[PDB]
């Protein structure tokens, strides 16, 4: 156990999974779907309601 | 700060910032520090509760 590596396989790549999973919903958050801008506070300052 | 806006809980830290570099990033791209540009003392920002 001590000197070889990589025996804790299964454990490593359930936390490697859930960490990409997470980050992936985070970037998501950059993206403009559409609209003329990803942030939304200069957009709703900067136009009409309609 | 200078254009860029949020909100949070500021308090003074102690990076490195390149004299030409404005504010701070993290891995997910999310602002992390600034610059005030008044007296060039680097700044840290925190979410709230
Ligand atoms: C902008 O103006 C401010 C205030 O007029 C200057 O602030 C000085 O900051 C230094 C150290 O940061 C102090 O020793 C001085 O006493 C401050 N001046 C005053 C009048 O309080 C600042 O240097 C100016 N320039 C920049 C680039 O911010």
């Amino acid at each position: 156990l001590s000197s070889t590596a990589s025996a804790l396989g299964k454990l490593q790549d359930v936390v490697n999974q859930n960490a990409q999973a997470l980050n992936t919903l985070v970037k998501q958050l950059s993206s403009n779907f559409g609209a003329i801008s990803s942030v939304l506070n200069d957009i709703l300052a900067r136009l009409d309601p309609p | 700060f200078n254009g860029l806006t949020g909100t949070g809980v500021l308090t003074e830290s102690n990076k490195k910032f390149l004299p030409f570099q404005q504010f701070g990033r993290d891995i997910d791209d999310t602002t992390d520090a600034v610059r005030d540009p008044q007296t060039l003392e680097i700044l840290d920002i925190t979410p709230c509760s």
